[PDB]
RNA sequence: GACGGAGCCAGCGAGUCUAACCUUGGCCGAGAGGUCUUGGUAAUCUUGUGAAACUCCGUCGUGCUGGGGAUAGAGCAUUGUAAUUAUUGCUCUUCAACGAGGAAUUCCUAGUAAGCGCAAGUCAUCAGCUUGCGUUGAUUACGUCCCUGCCCUUUGUACACACC
RNA sequence: UAAUUGCGAUAACGAACGAGACCUUAACCUACUAAAUAGUGGUGCUAGCAUUUGCUGGUUAUCCACUUCUUAGAGGGACUA
RNA sequence: GAUGAUG
């Protein structure tokens, strides 16, 4: 039976005292994404509730992979320059797009967006060889890490160009983006690149 | 980096040839006796001569070390 | 003398000054019950202590902080510590050893913040730019 | 088409006229046994999975 | 248990007091609130026209209740911001002092507010009693 | 004269340019360098 | 380092002359060993007190009292 | 009749000498008083840039002043605050004495 | 995101002699500002410097539009002997260029970049400047000698004003 | 190695300036010496809401005690142990 | 083992 304090504590708070959920809503138990190659580097086995930690995960080289991945993607939507800052628009509106992404789909949020990000990161990309001046690309491949970081870049850089000078708003277009790429469909802006990417790589060996 | 330079090299080598016997392996002991037995001008320098006095023993202990 | 004990908490320029006292589970911050804590979305930060160990542990005690300085965030990051860090030193004078160590390692194991404060601080502004590392634009022509 | 899949077990140093680029050794997670070297864009360790579109082509190097 | 105004959020303690002066309605209007705007900084003038003026004696009858002595300075700054000034960067620019001393003449008048020593008003016995009344009220609706 | 640039003058020098009247000690900056040590003013960080 | 505000005094004068004035720089490095206030010696010098020589023992024994 | 011995100075290594010589120097009377209370030090500054005509790379410069002020609250008769208020001249050290 | 009401939090500093400085509080005015008192030669007062971004609730609804406020007209005030070639501040009217920017090019590796403002210098008056201060706080390397340059050795030289 | 920083080699041996040391500033101390011109608690007087010994407040001419938060003086601490 | 004149 729930504790009684001189201060009053809701139910709803306290049913979390024996597991704990992402805004309280949404479970960690049964979130796991079936490409091999990505389980060391997506952190889905650490739950939290606010996804704003104030870590410090810039000290070291691969310190960054042990945030979880919903603060990483909270992160990267404060970008093009005046939202610089302003976190707490960040934790907004991650929620708004996880409630619409269970009312549009009645699957785990969560899984969704592990699921996007793991068709996203392109497994082949190219570099820049040449010498005295003249140069052509090569063929090359792409390590763990850097296909998650990738990922969010292109879904987040994605969803933000789609909410300029457009009537559905920023917390919408991030959820259609994430529901067509986990989809694997092409009228995601993040796979649309994706195979663009490929196709230069496979071209170039 | 972790080089240390002459003066805390030199200094330390001076100790061990005339303190052997009251030396140990540890640092905390080697902190006190270097108040004891050298006139150091700061905290800081005193800690360094000490530490690389301790790292000496260890050395002695396994064979002699040539200098 | 009603047994009681005072912990603090810091981040930046906020400081929580928190105070226990055997009670009846009473828990306020600035007057104010815990629950009203703004701003609204980090709320959870304030209750993660209270969480991670169970409500039973507090339903003997009462605790009122103040906090003072800094800005809406970093007081939240106050509040959050002196919570924990006044429960441990309850249990250090009041209770047994093996409870202590439990509690600790509850909210070790989750976040190190919630016991030991933060050691960031900023660096001075030089001269020749707009903060510590930048720099104004230069131009050749 | 299909992909396959090895693991990195060694770092065998940068390449890139700037840099950007390292050199591996890989160790197929089938048929084991079989080791080629490659090129990798990004930061990489030992044990890392890695995701070879085409497995029979082997890396040019500076030396 | 009893009940205190710091027990009520501040939003749902504004919003239950401010309906219930309007409803009384013997609190003071200075008549020219359809007028003017609530401090230089803004470019428009209150939305609300009906009911901006006793959202303001809203405010102002629970700031004294935190603190122990207030004034038109103190009220100019609470409530000021930040100017536009187009160009040139902004700036924090101090709110109008008429409607901030109306607010405090009228208050006193339905027994809110006295004055104090040391300059300044100060939170009258009549007024506590107002206020915790009311907060027992806003509570009590949380169905 | 009872304001403005001219109503002031360097008390070393009689500079009218660069003056520096915080905490009144009204000496231009030039000549506030060299007289530092002495007037009480080191430079440690 | 901080040696130069501890042991150094310095004096710059100008000179007249026909041809046109000239300068004279003067530096004195006071001996730290005669110091009477402040360090008796530089930051980094380091010296050891000379142990005394020690004997041992032929075989214990005890002195009453 | 009480008192209060306010110091300042510059220096604190002889701030330090001439109030611990005034608690010393009461304490064998066994007068009653408050322990120096140490205000908190204020530093002044003037940044000035270093060159002298206007011309080269933009450097600046920050010079300091420190004061080190106290004060000690003493109850003792006449006849002792008369000797009290001649002692401890020191350089450097600026002395100021209220009654009541 | 603009706008309107509420929420409501810093630190570094400064302040009256051959003298008027930092200014609370009451009253008057929409505003700017006016007026009678008061505290401070300062961990005491101004000063919790109740700062801005911020959060909450609403008005607006992809429209050069309630984005932007340049350019002009009309009045009301402050500082100064004296402002017209409007010092600045307030009020209503006017409501242009600008729809993310060609070749080029600058700064930056964490409480850092970037966003937001406050004190000081200048000052009778006027920050779009500078020196500091805090507040919110990411992405991307943990490498290389391709470009631009630095340090050490070897080697060639008809250079010495020294590869201009 | 950040370093003409060291290990060493060795027709060179032993020295001097530079770097480091040094000084300032920032991060820790429930340890020392104190402090209404900083704070905290208890008691007097006291408002408001419940009332079982409660919750939040006011009172600078009411007092007492104390030093976690605040100021310093003097120290401790890191040396890659 | 692209191009790279001049004062």
């Amino acid at each position: 039976t729930p504790v009684v304090l001189a201060t009053p504590i809701p139910e709803e708070v306290q049913q979390a005292q024996t597991e704990i959920k992402l805004f309280n809503k949404w479970s960690f138990e049964e979130v796991e994404v079936k490409d091999a190659s990505l389980v060391d580097y997506v952190q889905v086995r650490q739950p939290i509730f606010v996804a704003h930690t104030a870590g410090r995960y810039a000290n070291k080289r691969f310190r960054k992979a042990q945030c979880p991945i919903i603060e990483r993607l909270t992160n990267s939507l404060m970008m093009n320059g005046r939202n610089n800052g302003k976190k707490l628009k960040a934790v907004r509106i991650i929620k708004h797009t996880l409630d619409i992404i269970n009312v549009l789909t009645d699957q785990n949020p969560i899984q969704v967006v592990v699921d996007a990000i793991t068709n996203t990161g392109p497994r082949e990309d190219t570099t820049r060889v040449g010498g005295g001046g003249a140069a052509r690309r090569q063929a090359v491949d792409v390590s763990p890490l850097r296909r998650v970081n990738q990922a969010i870049a292109l879904l987040t850089i994605g969803a933000r160009e789609a909410a300029f000078r457009n009537i559905k708003t920023i917390a919408e277009t991030l959820a259609e983006e994430l529901i067509n790429a986990a989809k694997g469909s092409s009228t995601s802006y993040a796979i649309k690149k994706k195979d663009e990417l490929e196709r230069v790589a496979k071209s170039n060996r | 980096g972790r080089v240390r330079t002459k003066t805390v090299k030199r200094a330390s080598k001076a100790l061990i040839e005339r303190y052997y016997p009251k030396l140990t392996l540890d640092f905390q002991t080697n902190k006190r006796l270097c108040d004891e037995i050298a006139t150091i001008q700061s905290k800081r320098l005193r800690n360094k001569i000490a530490g690389y006095t301790t790292h000496l023993m260890k050395r002695i202990q396994k064979g002699p070390v040539r200098g | 003398a009603v047994p009681s004990v005072q912990t603090f908490g810091k981040k930046k320029s906020a400081t929580a000054v928190a105070h226990v006292k055997a009670g009846k589970g009473l828990i306020k911050v600035n007057g104010s019950p815990i629950t009203l804590v703004e701003p609204e979305i980090l709320r959870f930060k304030v209750y993660e202590p209270l969480l991670l160990v169970g409500l039973d542990k507090f339903s003997n005690i009462d605790i009122r902080v103040r906090v003072t300085g800094g800005g809406h965030v970093s007081q939240v990051y106050a509040i959050r510590q002196a919570i924990a860090k006044g429960l441990v030193a309850y249990h250090q004078k009041y209770v047994d050893e093996q409870s202590k160590n439990e509690l600790k390692k509850a909210f070790t194991s989750y976040d190190r913040t919630l016991l030991i404060a933060d050691s960031r601080r900023p660096e001075p502004k030089k001269f020749g730019g707009k903060g510590a590392r930048s720099r104004f634009q230069k131009s050749y022509r | 088409t299909p992909v396959t899949l090895a693991k990195v077990i060694k770092v065998l140093g940068r390449t890139g006229s700037r840099g950007g680029v390292t050199q591996v050794r890989v160790e197929f997670l089938e048929d084991t046994s079989r080791t080629i070297v490659r090129n990798v864009k990004g930061p990489v360790r030992e044990n890392d999975i890695l995701v070879l579109m085409e497995s029979e082509r082997e890396a040019r190097r500076l030396r | 248990p009893g009940v205190s105004v710091r027990d009520v959020a501040a939003q749902d303690f504004i919003n239950a007091y401010a309906s219930f002066l309007q409803r009384q309605g013997k609190l003071e209007v200075p008549g020219y609130v359809d007028i003017v705007k609530t401090s230089s900084g803004n470019e428009m003038p209150p939305q609300d026209a009906e009911g901006w003026f006793y959202k303001r004696a809203a405010s102002v009858a629970r700031h004294i209740y935190m603190r122990k002595q207030v004034g038109v300075g103190k009220l100019n700054k609470l409530y000021g911001g930040a100017k536009s000034r187009g160009v040139r960067p902004y700036k924090h620019i101090d709110a109008s002092g008429s409607i901030n001393r109306k607010v405090l003449q009228a208050l006193e008048k339905i027994g809110i507010v006295e004055i104090s020593p040391k300059g300044g008003r100060r939170i009258s016995e009549n007024g506590q009693r107002d206020l915790d009344r009311i907060a027992a009220q806003t509570l009590e609706e949380d169905e | 004269r009872r304001y403005g640039k001219g109503s002031r003058q360097c008390r070393v020098c009689s500079s009218h340019t660069g003056l520096i009247r915080k905490y009144g000690l009204n000496i231009c900056r030039q000549c506030f360098r060299e007289k530092a040590n002495d007037i009480g003013f080191n430079k440690f960080r | 380092g901080q040696p130069v505000n501890d042991f150094i005094d310095t004096a710059t004068r100008h000179v007249l002359m026909r041809q046109g004035v000239l300068g004279i720089k003067v530096k004195i490095m006071r001996d730290p060993a005669k110091s009477r206030t402040g360090p008796k010696a530089l930051p980094d010098a380091v010296t050891i007190i000379e142990p005394k020589e020690e004997e041992p023992i032929l075989a214990p024994s005890v002195k009453d009292y | 009749i009480k008192i209060r011995i306010t110091l300042t100075s510059t220096k604190v290594k002889q701030l330090e000498n001439v109030s611990s010589n005034i608690v010393k120097n009461a304490e064998q009377h066994n007068l009653v008083k408050k322990g120096p209370v140490r205000l908190p030090t204020k530093v002044l500054k003037i940044s000035t840039r270093k060159t002298p005509n206007g011309e080269g790379s933009k450097t600046w410069e920050t010079y300091e002043m420190r004061i080190h002020k106290r004060y000690i609250d003493l109850e003792a008769p006449v006849q002792i605050v008369k000797r009290i208020t001649q002692i401890t001249i020191e350089p450097g050290v600026d002395v100021e004495v209220v009654v009541a």
